[PDB]
DNA sequence: TTTTTATGTACTCGTAGTGTCTGC
DNA sequence: GCAGACACTACGAGTACATA
């Protein structure tokens, strides 16, 4: 079972937001962060073949791109991976599943309360603004009809009430006022063009992003405001 | 109606309580417990005992379990200061899909090289305790910051009051015969349970491990409660030595009582207290107690015992 | 310099900041530090004079305290007396013996030991590293060298086992860089 | 007049007020705040006190929305040499078009391995003085170098005059009151109330928690001012028995310190320091130290300490 | 039917035994091992012991291999905080897919700059405790802290009952006459190995070590039974010249006495009892006894028998 | 048959004995070290010798030699934890390119503050004890932990018989004779390196300094007109600081006795028993004794010899 | 003396390997660690005109790297060293030949029991696979007829049975199995192309890495097993 | 006025060194 | 593209603590 260089692009990314993976036979991986406050899936081509948890994903990652890409991964006798290369071997080892903290099923996702969409431009400069004016966190709210993020300084604009940026993603036509705010250290996305639903009920709430091949559910700060 | 859990097979882990019904606590500690769960909201917590095994960890994860937390368990003594800026800090300013509560259950958080964190989380505790609260299991309080102290309800446990510490033992003794049962374990006589309730209360883990200890054919017997209990001799021929003030016999016995020095001189200075006046009572206990001072250090035992039996006979009242 | 002759005349931090040098912001910064305060000598010093004082705030060496007042001998049937027992025994309680034990005296001076050197305990350093034996041994074979006549032949043998780390071990405080043309050449 | 925050459910940070006039200063530091609010503009401050939850972080908050200020709030241990380099300066250096006076709150900023860090805030005051104000709240004033003390004015809490204490605790108290017919807390007993605000004092925000812990039914009644001024926990039975040369108390007690001897002891000594004349305290440390020394090598632990019970009850003279 | 690796040339290490059925144990620990090792699964353990060479080490290296459990061995001193958050965590996260326990034997874990990598595995041992049971030789208990003792089964070696002694010296001399018989070493009498055994009993291993250095030919020679014994004879003369009162000869038969303090003392005891005033005789006992508590921690013992000799010549009166 | 080393400027570095043959032992003693020589493979050794320069450096790298050994000579107080974990571990686990065996030869183990090193090496000693061996020289063997004296066979350095003392004594003038011909030094009279030898005897080392220091005028005239202390085993210079009776100096010289306080006081002892009136000997005898019962639970030995030096100086009538 | 980009980088390298080094008169200049678990030598094309001993090799690298290559390095008229290049003068202790440790003598190494090659990139990918796996010890083995270089972990593995590394170095062609341990510490060798000769005879045996610039010898960890 | 133990361990912070990715 | 920018790592300074 073979690795291509998109699906260990994408288990890299995975590997920022949970330190270990438990990736099931199949072509579906979903990850969970440690204290869940960003989960993600992704369909990948490569299908695998073999349960297994790994207790260090980036170390793995980092020993596949040691050896070459047609190195062919599977399950030693032992019972840890086995990459085999032209002339090396490596057996990573297997964590217990019970050491890897990842979801026991894909949460499913309720009825988007709000439908929009950000393309790869836009998030791409979204994070380049981040980077550029210090703002580490966003706003997904509703002006002029318009839904647009806005990006704050939480550090020293503690209330949200300074805006920093402001990205504006599409016309909204519901009657529902809203402002669903994401802390930038949960936007754990590869680049790319997201379908960004937004759901929300009282105390309950995420933020899923929609890719071609893999889904970011984020979870909105414990500030957020609705009236869905 | 016992919670088992069947990854676990030491039996201290497996029978570990989900529920604060479960939990065998005092008095009030299960009515302030129960009224967290009923309102729904924790606050923060400081469970803190310095004897182990009284049911701290277990308390906090069933607190979490009670209200249905968003409960991230995390080891304290890796809980340093940048786990605090970045994990912990993620968890609390976000808010959870489900819309349970968010708990963090810093369990063993005591280590004095962490009060770096702890100086730390003084305010991390005050930002985000409208979403998320702290329960931290300490086993010295002393280790945890008197800042953090003044931000947490802290409960001590295992101080129990007289009438509240018998119906611990009770509620324990029903508890380990339910464990006996599900474990396949026969028990022929009560009195052993009882018994080794008594000698390691309050540790409770300790308890349930030397329940699997003195378990090692599946079955609890007269046997066992010698064991458990020692009782090995009794003490009458030194007392009347004593009365008759003879040396040689004092000296002869000294050698007996030289493996359960421990034992030995506890229950003779509880038999000699109950015969004498209270004048020398003070003598002979500062004889006893000096005697007792220097065993690890004395290397011949038959000659401390007949030096202590001598001292007791010449500083000597009946009563 | 200073092409504009009128200016507002900012001073070495406003200078240092907005032009967001951040080595001259460290300069100006490290202007502060003020390595002070003597905590110790106004412990001892309170012991040998009774005065109230309070150390829940402060910090406290037992070692230290007990090494110091060891000196004096009226005090030291306490420290003796803290040396045995003491060791169990909270800071707070050390004090709180110390301050209730040790007779009050017009007592100061000076350690008594070796009155350093950085030219003898240098010398023994090496020795004692070179021939791999203790300080003791070290001396022994220093104070033969010195009688002997062969001393100025083992340095000039054993000058290349002074090197930058080396010389910290001797001594802390910052003589060591002239240390290093001491055993420059000994030829 | 209270002030709420029904995001909040700690009872401790849900009533946190908003303004100096709702605070329980002493008459003098409330004066002086007061006056630093009509001003206008904060100087730069220091509100230490080691005792937690006098009120510094409540009186920061409080002073920089009395004068409108715009307000940066910084966890303290967060304030490293990058924070004062990057967000600071910024914050410093942007326009304050509204008016609004800068102001930057740095919470609990006694960390010492925030040294350096500290250094450049001390050159940082020396050159954005006039953009911003700093306000340092801390616990150990130790830990703020002595350059920030002379350049700030510091401000001590938590050692209020008599007078001043009285005072502050009938505000307490009335505080306490309010807080509990705004809760839907009945009040049974008055001086239940004026139990938990003496015990806690100066601590006002332990004061708030042990009245959220106490109303777990919503009345306060004879029964739980019994449990507010008997402090459980305490050596006072253990005294007692010491000053009366109770031989039975003792010997009953002894075994209850048994697995808790190290921080008993400490207490123990602590305590009895002060009650007993100068040459009681040479003897009685010299006594608890060797004692102690030995706890690894005598035996009977218990006995080891109903050893220590006697010495220390023998030859004690109390003033 | 015994255990040899050839690897080694250390008699005490080549001959390790490696079944707790080749263990020479007490019958309570054999059974509770046998007990441990039939149930499947091993529990945390502490072998701990004062005495060296009692078999800790190789109990716990025998429940691994009895079990057949995945055994990660480390040095105690190793296992410092960082090895714990390092290649134990890696271990105890490791999959098992064949079924093997895993077990981390951390030799010598009573080292006291390791009380914090201590206080990091009271909740490690809580987290991986599904499948990684943890094994701690001591030699000193006091040096694990108490949160671990309670985490493990406690089993103390080297304290055997008097029924045991001699059945576990009677194990002893049949191994060593084995050891014998395959080294090549051609034993004259038992009578000399039996002398072994009971002189370093518990030390299990300076057996083995002392058999090897009386060894150097081949041969046990009766002269090596008359070199273990020792016991040196009747001290008649230390009387006589305690009688006499000549303090050079006390100091010159001081030296060869001061070897075997614990016996030496005994023997003074049990003589010169009668050859002295009855009355003197308590003195004695206030002297002789006196000056044995303190043995143990007399730094040099030719030294402190010259003084109790300074002392009986000095307080008694002779008949 | 000497050997010498030709570069080292110092007599007793320069001619160190190469083999156990050419050192100057006991019968007995250079007997037991042939049969370990003899053998092989080197077990773990514990060279003990309680008087200085009887050679106990010497025997172990005679030792070394003998069995062709690729040693590893480390001073004791150069042996920290951090290099047994670094180049020594290195060393051992790591077998020697042409198959001799590996020995650590660690000189004046027991004279240091580090003894948590000790602690690592108990079980770095049966790591590494196919390949790798230790021989460790103390000077009391108290210092030496009781699991390594477990683990290594400890050989002490008997006291030399008549017959043998007469041995040592003509092998001592015959060594001297060859050293002072080897070092261009012309010997006046074959008495004076006689009596210098008998004077300094057992203590070779302090012989061979001597003569060092002698051997500036290239001729051996005096001899025993020796002076600046006559090296450590002499301890002439304590008197002389106790008759001035000065008490700063006493103070400042304690901490140059305290590594090695056995052996110090019982030559205190010694020397001062011969210089005293009988009335002060036995005041002696009681000071030096009780700072002797005590010096187990002295946390600082600096300090307790300074107050024994303190007590001789305050409570002794010169002779 | 002169000494190159190369030679100062072989020096650099066999500073690892000992503290201090005496270059002796000629081409050729060895060392060997202090406790001797591995000696080095080389043949560099430098050519040394005097016998000197630098106790810090170290710092003599260090003083040489900012002074210009070419710079000529001689004897002092008091005995130091002196490194002079056009403006610069730097006066260099030289120590006293005992003080320093060093093999005193070129050790040769017998005919190899048993010779293999290891190339550049396969040494390469050992380390960095070694430092990505935790790999403390190497076995240089015989597997179903290749010689094989297995990478254990020796902490978690005391009996070396978890294979984490497995790298095939050819074919063996022989007919003695052995398991040569080579502790990974041991290893101080720089990256290239390395003839791997194993020697091993009753309980002595060495491995020797012998490349372009330098030959490595290193000695076998205690429990190495052979029939040679 | 009044010098500053030694060893081992753990944490935090600041900075310099090194390695890898990359955007007008 | 490759200098420049970002991320990871090791080391030193400083602090705190236990123990003898
Ligand atoms: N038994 C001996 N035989 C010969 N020389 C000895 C002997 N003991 C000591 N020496 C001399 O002492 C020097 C070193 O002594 P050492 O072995 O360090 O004794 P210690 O370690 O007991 O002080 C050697 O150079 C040697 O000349
Ligand atoms: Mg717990
Ligand atoms: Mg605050
Ligand atoms: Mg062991
Ligand atoms: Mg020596």
């Amino acid at each position: 079972m073979k690795l291509s260089k998109d699906t260990t692009a994408l288990l890299k990314n995975f590997a920022t937001i949970n330190s270990g993976i438990m990736l099931k036979s199949g072509q579906f991986i979903m990850t969970r962060a440690v204290n869940g406050t960003t989960y993600a899936e992704a369909n990948i081509s490569d299908v695998i073949d073999f349960d297994v948890a790994i207790y260090d994903l980036n170390g793995f990652l980092g020993i596949l791109s040691l050896v070459n890409d047609d190195a062919e991964i599977s399950q030693s006798e032992d019972g840890n991976i086995k990459i085999a290369d032209a002339r090396s071997t490596i057996f990573w080892p297997a964590a217990d599943p019970s050491t890897v903290v990842a979801p026991n099923k894909p949460i499913p996702f309720p009825v988007a309360s709000a439908v929009t969409e950000i393309k790869a431009e836009d998030l791409q400069q979204l994070l380049r603004v981040s980077r550029g004016l210090q703002i580490d966190t966003i706003a997904i709210t509703v002006k002029e009809g318009k839904i647009v993020i806005n990006g704050f300084n939480k550090v020293e604009d503690s209330a949200l009430t300074r805006v920093k940026y402001s990205l504006t993603l599409g016309d909204y036509d519901g009657e529902n006022t809203f402002n669903f705010i994401i802390n930038m250290a949960n936007m754990k996305m590869q680049p790319g063009n997201y379908k960004l639903l937004l759901w929300a009920k009282g105390k309950q709430g995420a933020a899923k992003f929609e890719g071609e091949h893999a889904n970011y559910v984020v979870a909105l700060e414990a500030d957020s405001t609705h009236d869905f | 109606m016992i919670t088992v859990n069947e990854k676990e097979h030491i039996l201290e882990q497996k029978y570990r309580p989900s529920t604060i019904d479960e939990c065998i606590l005092p008095a009030f500690d299960k009515e302030t417990f129960k009224s967290i769960t009923s309102k729904g909201k924790i606050p923060h917590i400081i469970l803190h005992s310095p004897s182990p095994g009284t049911g701290k960890t277990t308390v906090a994860k069933a607190l979490c379990h009670d209200v249905n937390a968003d409960m991230m368990f995390v080891n304290g003594s890796d809980c340093k200061i940048d786990f605090v800026r970045g994990p912990l800090t993620n968890f609390a300013s976000a808010a959870s899909f489900d819309g349970r509560q968010k708990v963090i259950v810093i369990d063993e958080f005591d280590r004095s090289g962490l009060a770096e964190s702890q100086r730390h989380l003084r305010s991390f505790m005050e930002a985000y305790s409208s979403n998320c609260s702290i329960i931290i299991t300490a086993n010295n309080i002393d280790g945890i910051i008197k800042p953090l102290q003044s931000r947490c309800r802290v409960i001590t446990f295992g101080q129990p009051t007289d009438e509240d510490k018998i119906e611990m033992m009770k509620q324990m003794i029903r508890r380990l015969t339910e464990i006996c049962k599900h474990e396949g374990i026969a028990i022929a006589d009560m009195k052993v349970v009882a018994a080794l309730v008594k000698k390691n209360f309050p540790d409770f883990r300790k308890t349930i491990g030397e329940l699997d200890s003195y378990s090692s054919k599946g079955v609890l017997d007269a046997g066992i409660l010698s064991l458990v209990t020692n009782d090995r001799g009794a003490i009458d021929d030194v007392l009347e030595s004593l009365k008759n003030k003879d040396v040689k016999q004092l000296r002869a016995l000294a050698p007996k009582y030289a493996a359960d020095y421990s034992w030995f001189v506890g229950k003779l200075a509880e038999e000699i207290y109950s015969r004498v006046t209270p004048q020398s009572i003070i003598r002979m206990y500062e004889i006893v107690g000096e005697n007792n001072q220097y065993h690890g250090i004395a290397a011949n035992t038959e000659l401390h015992l007949a030096y202590l039996f001598i001292q007791l006979a010449c500083e000597m009242q009946w009563k | 310099m200073s092409l504009f002759k009128d200016d507002i005349q900012l001073n070495e931090h406003q200078v240092a900041w907005y032009s967001k040098d951040w080595t001259a912001v460290q300069s100006a910064a490290d202007s502060f530090k003020e390595k002070a305060e003597n905590e110790f000598f106004e412990i001892i010093g309170a012991i040998n004079n009774k005065t109230k004082c309070s150390i829940a705030q402060k910090d406290y060496s037992k070692f230290m305290v007990e090494n110091a007042l060891s000196q004096f001998p009226e005090c030291m049937p306490a420290v003796y007396a803290m040396n045995l027992i003491g060791s169990g025994l909270s800071d707070e309680a050390h004090f709180n013996y110390l301050m209730a034990a040790v007779p009050r005296g017009k007592r100061y001076g000076k350690w008594a030991k070796l009155v350093e050197d950085s030219t003898e305990v240098l010398i023994i350093k090496l020795l004692a590293k070179r021939y791999q034996v203790n300080t003791n041994d070290a001396i022994n074979y220093k104070s033969i060298l010195t009688k002997n006549g062969k001393l100025p032949l083992v340095l000039k043998e054993l000058k290349g086992l002074v090197t930058d780390d080396f010389l910290k071990e001797v001594t802390k405080n910052v003589k060591e860089q002239k240390q290093l043309k001491k055993l420059a050449l000994e030829w």
